[PDB]
C-alpha cells in the first residue's frame, strides 16, 4: 500500500532501453546529492514515517524513544530510509540538510514548504524550499524534490 | 498418432525450455539501476556528488492443472461390442479406450493452443463464460503493457487505414538492443485475404504484403519476417520478435495431455478415464508485441 | 519398457521432447 | 485466514491428546464417507466454514458466502494458491464445525444460515442442528459442530 | 595480515585473556549449536496430528468413519546484529604515553587498544549474560529504557506459555508459602515423555540464603534446599539437580530442565565480541574502533520453564 | 504445509500414538472421550471397565477443606487399606499410581516433623504391613487427576485379556482418486480387564 | 532485495551502462538532461556543442 | 597460523571462541 | 499376502512387550 517496496509481484520483466525519467519512484531511497560527511541516525520506527518529517515521540519508560511521523514545533528530522525487517528509520537530523524527494500534501519550485502534522510537506516558520512540481504516483501519494535547510521564521 | 501443437510454429527452437511443476510458482529477479540527478562537476573542492540509484523486480510465473474425464468400455467388453467394420456402441457412441483417449488427448491439444495465443480458455464461440484463471498467467493476445492499436469500425475494409494503425504501433515498439533478429507475424485468414491485394490510381508493382515485409525488415536490421495464417484470431494481428531474450516460453512438462493411473470401473461395460494437463509458462518483456484490433461494430 | 506409472509418465514427456525436437528439425520456415 | 499457526515463536508440547481438535484449520468433516460428492469452484471473499451461493454474472459462475434462500452448499476446505473451494452440495449431508452468528448457540438448537454464512438460531428452510455449543476460538469467530442434512 | 594490521595482531595476542561468559554454566554440552548468520531469521516446521471425534464401530456395512486430523507448526527464531564503538590511543602514540607504572593517559582516561579491547569485550559479555538469562537488553539498573528487540528473540525468564507463579508481597519473607508456589508450579509443568533428564535451578543470592533455613519446629538435618531438591527430584525420575546462584536475578527462582530436546539455545557463530576491520583515524593521538555481536538463537518448548515471582511492594 | 498433507509413513506414525494415547487413557480410566471435560464419552457395551471404574471396590473421599493437609489423605488412605479384602493372595506386590500433584505431597517429610523419614516412606511400610513384607511401587500418571490408586500386583485378583489385536493395526482399503488425496483405516480394539471384588482401592481428593 | 543493494561488480557495470547512455544522448543532442522533457538541463560551458544544436 | 586477510582472521576468532566453549565443558565437573 | 502380515505385527508387538518387561527394572 505505502510500503517502500511493493509487495505485489510484476507481472513482466522490465524494458531497461530508456535512461530518462526512472528516478521517480517510491522506492528511491537516500537523497538526490549525498555528501559523505553526513550524519546519519536509526531509530525505533512508530508506523511508518518513511519519506517523511519525524518527532520524537516517548513512551511510559519501559521502553527507550521512538520517533514517529509529525512536524511542527516537534520537527527532529527527516527519514531517508527505513528497513522493514528490523523496523530502524534512518532519520537525519534537522541540523544536517538534506536534498531528496519527500511526501507532499494532497506547488512550483522556489515555494516555501514547512511539515504538517503527519509529517507532510506543505505550502506555508520555513524549513524547506520545493525544486520541482508536484509528481503524483497514486491517487493520494505525492512526492517532490525538496531541500531542507533548518529552522529560520 | 495424434497430431503435433501448431503452437511450435509460433517459436524459435531456443525460445521453449521445459520445466519440472505441476501447480505452484516459480520468481526471477532482475536488477536495473537509474540517474538520480544531473552529474556533478569537479571543480576545486566539494563532498556533495550526485547519486546512481538501484532497484530490483520480481517476476512470478504462475502453473495452474487441470483434468478431464471421459467414458469408454470396459477392456474386456471389447469382444461384444466389436462389429465387422466398426468397433464400439454406435447407437451410445461408446469407444475402446485407445481410440477414446487419442480423440480426447486432440480436443485438449487443441485448447492448449488456444490459450497459448489468446490467453483465455472458454468453450464458446461467443468467447464468454470463461474459466478464471490465476494472475500471471498471460497468453500472445491478452499481455500486458504491451503496443496494443485498435482500428476503427468504418475504415474495417480500409487497407491503407489499417497498415497506418500498424506503421503507428511499429514507431512505439521497443525493441531495445536486441533489433537484430527475425519476427513472427500472425493473421486472421480475412486479412490474409487482403494483404495480397496490389498496393495501393491503385498501384501495380507491390503488394500490401510486400510492403509490410519491408516495413518490419527495417526495425529487425533486415532479418526474416515469417507469416503465419491461424483461423483462432478474428480480426486481429500479431507481431512479435523471435529472440529468447524478449519472449521465452517456459512450460511445465507435463503441459501436455497425460494419463490418469485412476480408473472406475463397475459391474456393467462402461468405464472413466482421466488425462491431466498443466497451463501456464508464457514471459515477456515489455512494450514488445503488437497487437492490432480491427473493430468489428 | 516402464515399471510403474511414474516411470510411464515420465517415458511419455521424453517422447513429447524428442517429438519436439525433431519437428524443429523438420521443420523449414 | 485458514493457517495462521505458521505465525510462532516457540514449539507445541504433543502430550495431551484432548481438546486439541477444535480449531480453525481442521479442514473437512468430523466423519467423512467415501461416497461423498466434493465439487471446487473460484470463490471471492472468505467463504471457508461458510454457506455459499452461487453468482452469475463474462466468467465462470463463482461460489460466495451466503444463505436464506439463495443456499447452494456449504465450504470445508479452501486453496488460496489457486482461489478455489472445495464444497459440499446442499443435497449431500455434512457433519462438522463452522461459523456461528454470536456464542448463543447451545445443544438442540435448531440452525439457519444466514445471508452472511453464519448459522443463527431460529420458518427454516434447512435442517441443521447444534450438536455442541459454541467455541470462543477467536474475538469474533464461533466454531460449532453441526450436522446439516437436507432442506426442510 | 597481523605485519599490515596492528590491531589484528593486538587483538588475537589478547584474545585469550578473555573470560568465558558465565551462560554456559545454564546449559549443557548438548543445547547448543552454532548458526551461520548475523542478521535475519530460522525456520523449522512440527507436525501434530489429532482426533477429530470419537472411534467408529465397525458393525454390519458402515461408509462414514471417524477423521484424525493433521496440523502443521512453523517456529522462526530471529537474530538480530548490533554494535558499540570505543575510543583509545593511536598505535604510534603510545611511547608518549608509556608512564613508568602504567601505559595511557590517567588524567584523560586513555589507554592502549590491547587494554581498551579487553575491558570492552568484557562488559559486551556481562550484557550478553544478562540478556540470556532475562531475554532484555538494557543498562539501568530498574530495567526500564529497554532496547526494542524484534518478535521471536526471547530469553529463559520471559519465554511465553510457560508456568508462572507469583507469591504475594505479606508472604515474600515465608518460606513456606514460597515453596507452596513451587510445588504448584511444578506440578504443572508438562515435561512428558522427557522427564529422565538433568534440571537447572538458578536464584537471586538473597534465595540462596533462605534456602539453607532449618526446614519448618525445625527439623534436624533437614533444610529448605534438601527438600526442594528431593521435590524436583520426584518428576526428573531421580536424575541429578543444579542450583545456580546469579547476582543478575532480583527476587526471581528459575527451573528447567537440561534436556536438547525441550530446550534448545542456537546461537550465531559471531554471537560473541568480535572487532570490525573499520579504524577512526584523525591528526591527534585518538582513534576509534567498532565491536559488533549477534544476540537471539533460544528456542524452547511450552510449559517446560517454571517461573516464580517472589512480589515486593 | 498450507493444505497439511504429510506422506503416508509420516501420517501413519502420529497418527498410530494418537490411538496408543488414547487407548491408554481407556484402559487406566474406563471411559473413552476426547474432551477434557470428560463428556461426550462414546457409549460402550456393559461388562468393560478400567482400574478407575470399576465397580464394588473400595473408594474413599478426601473433604474439599482438607485438600492440602497430607495426615488428611494419610488418614482415609489408611481407612481404606483396612477395608481392602486380599485374603490368601496377600503376599503379593502392589502398586500405587498418583497424580504429580499428589506425588510432590508425598516426598515431604513426615509429621514438630520428624527427619529421616518421609510420608512415602511411612506409605511404603503401612502397604508393605498388609502385603506381607513385600515389593511396593510407585507410579506418577498425569492421566489422573486427584486420584490415587492402590492394587495388588497378582494376576490371581487382577487379570488382563486384551485382544491380539487391541494395538493399532493397517487396513488393507486404501481410498484412491483421481487427486494426490489417498485415505486410510487403522483398527483397534478395546476390552479385557477382569478383577476381583473390593481388591481396588481409589481415593479422590475433591477439590473445593 | 529488499535494501536494493548489489554487489560492487554488479553495481560498476550497470552505472557504467548508465553514463554511457547520458554521453550518447549529448553527443548527438548537445545537451545534458535526466528529464524526458528536456527541462532542467545542466548548465554547460560555452563553445560545448552537439550535432544537433 | 597467518591470517591472510581480515575475513580469515574473523572465522578463527569464531573458531577460537567454539573450541574455548569446548574446552570449558570438558573440563567442566558440575 | 496382507494376512499374514497382520499376523506378524501382533507377533511383532507381543514380542515387544515380553522384551520391554524383560528389560524393565522398578
Amino acid at each position: 500500500a505505502l510500503m517502500k517496496n511493493p509487495q505485489q509481484d510484476s507481472g513482466l520483466l522490465s524494458n531497461s532501453i530508456d535512461f530518462r525519467d526512472q528516478n521517480l519512484i517510491f522506492s528511491n531511497s537516500g537523497g538526490v546529492c549525498t555528501s559523505s560527511k553526513d550524519k546519519i541516525e536509526n531509530y525505533p520506527a512508530k508506523g511508518y514515517p518513511y519519506k517523511r518529517g519525524v518527532k520524537l515521540s516517548f513512551g511510559d519508560g519501559t521502553t527507550e524513544l521512538e520517533v514517529e511521523a509529525g512536524g511542527g514545533d516537534d520537527l527532529y528530522g527527516v527519514c531517508s530510509d527505513i528497513d522493514e525487517f528490523s523496523g530502524m528509520a534512518t532519520v537525519i537530523p534537522i541540523t544536517n540538510n538534506f536534498t531528496g524527494y519527500l511526501t507532499l500534501k494532497k506547488v512550483n519550485p522556489g515555494d516555501k514548504l514547512n511539515f504538517n502534522q503527519h509529517g507532510e510537506l506543505e505550502k506555508v516558520s520555513v524549513n524547506a524550499i520545493a525544486l520541482s512540481k508536484a509528481h503524483k504516483l497514486t491517487e493520494d501519494l505525492f512526492i517532490v524534490l525538496a531541500s531542507v535547510f533548518g529552522n529560520r521564521a | 498418432e495424434v497430431k503435433d501443437p501448431i503452437m511450435y510454429k509460433w517459436f524459435s527452437p531456443d525460445q521453449i525450455e521445459d520445466v519440472d511443476l505441476q501447480m505452484g510458482y516459480q520468481k526471477t529477479v532482475k536488477w536495473d539501476a537509474f540517474l538520480n540527478a544531473n552529474p556533478t562537476t569537479i571543480a576545486n573542492e566539494v563532498n556533495t556528488i550526485s547519486t546512481i540509484g538501484f532497484s530490483s523486480e520480481v517476476v512470478r510465473l504462475n502453473y495452474l492443472k487441470l483434468q478431464y474425464k471421459f467414458r469408454h468400455l470396459k477392456q474386456t467388453s471389447e469382444k461384444f461390442y466389436t462389429s465387422d467394420s466398426y468397433i464400439g456402441d454406435i447407437n451410445n457412441n461408446l469407444l475402446p479406450f485407445a481410440q477414446a483417449y487419442k480423440l480426447a488427448s486432440s480436443e485438449i491439444i487443441k485448447l492448449i493452443n488456444h490459450f497459448v495465443l489468446t490467453g483465455t480458455v472458454s468453450i464458446q464461440k461467443d468467447g464468454k463464460n470463461q474459466k478464471r484463471l490465476l494472475p500471471n498467467m498471460y497468453g500472445l493476445l491478452n499481455m500486458p503493457e504491451q503496443i496494443k492499436e485498435e482500428v476503427a469500425s468504418g475504415d474495417k475494409d480500409k487497407m491503407d487505414k489499417i497498415f497506418e494503425k500498424i506503421e503507428a504501433g511499429l514507431s512505439k515498439l521497443e525493441l531495445g538492443d536486441e533489433f537484430s533478429t527475425p519476427m513472427m507475424v500472425i493473421v486472421d485468414p480475412a486479412t490474409s485475404l487482403k494483404l495480397v491485394k496490389p498496393y495501393a490510381a491503385a498501384s501495380s508493382c507491390e503488394k500490401w504484403e510486400d510492403v509490410l515485409i519491408q516495413t518490419i525488415k527495417a526495425i529487425n536490421n533486415r532479418e526474416d519476417v515469417y507469416i503465419e495464417t491461424s483461423n483462432l484470431l478474428k480480426h486481429k494481428i500479431l507481431i512479435y520478435p523471435l529472440n529468447s531474450e524478449l519472449i521465452k516460453f517456459k512450460p511445465s512438462k507435463y503441459m501436455l495431455p497425460t494419463p490418469n493411473e485412476q480408473v472406475d470401473k463397475d459391474s456393467t461395460d462402461v468405464a472413466h478415464s482421466y488425462i491431466d494437463f498443466v497451463l501456464g509458462g508464457l514471459l515477456a518483456t515489455r512494450k514488445t508485441i503488437l497487437q492490432v484490433n480491427i473493430k468489428q461494430s | 519398457v516402464p515399471i510403474n506409472f511414474t516411470e510411464f509418465v515420465q517415458a511419455i514427456s521424453n517422447t513429447y521432447k524428442q517429438r519436439r525436437i525433431q519437428f524443429y528439425e523438420n521443420l523449414k520456415r | 485466514m485458514k493457517n495462521p499457526q505458521h505465525d510462532a515463536s516457540l514449539l507445541s508440547n504433543s502430550n495431551e491428546f484432548r481438546d486439541k481438535n477444535v480449531e480453525f484449520f481442521a479442514s473437512g468433516g468430523t466423519r467423512t464417507s467415501k461416497f461423498d460428492k466434493l465439487e471446487n469452484h473460484p470463490f471471492l471473499g472468505y467463504p471457508y466454514k461458510r454457506g455459499v451461493k452461487r453468482v452469475i454474472q463474462h466468467y465462470e459462475p463463482h461460489v460466495e458466502a451466503g444463505g436464506g434462500e439463495d443456499l447452494y452448499g456449504i465450504c470445508i476446505d479452501i486453496d488460496e494458491f489457486s482461489k478455489t473451494a472445495t464444497i459440499v452440495p446442499i443435497t449431500n449431508n455434512f457433519e462438522g464445525y463452522l461459523v456461528a452468528k454470536d456464542s448463543t448457540v447451545k445443544v438442540k438448537d435448531k440452525l439457519i444460515f444466514n445471508k452472511d454464512g453464519a448459522l443463527e438460531k431460529v420458518k427454516a428452510t434447512i435442517n441443521a442442528t447444534a450438536l455442541t455449543d459454541a467455541k470462543q476460538i477467536s474475538n469474533e469467530v464461533y466454531l460449532v459442530k453441526v450436522a446439516v442434512f437436507g432442506n426442510k
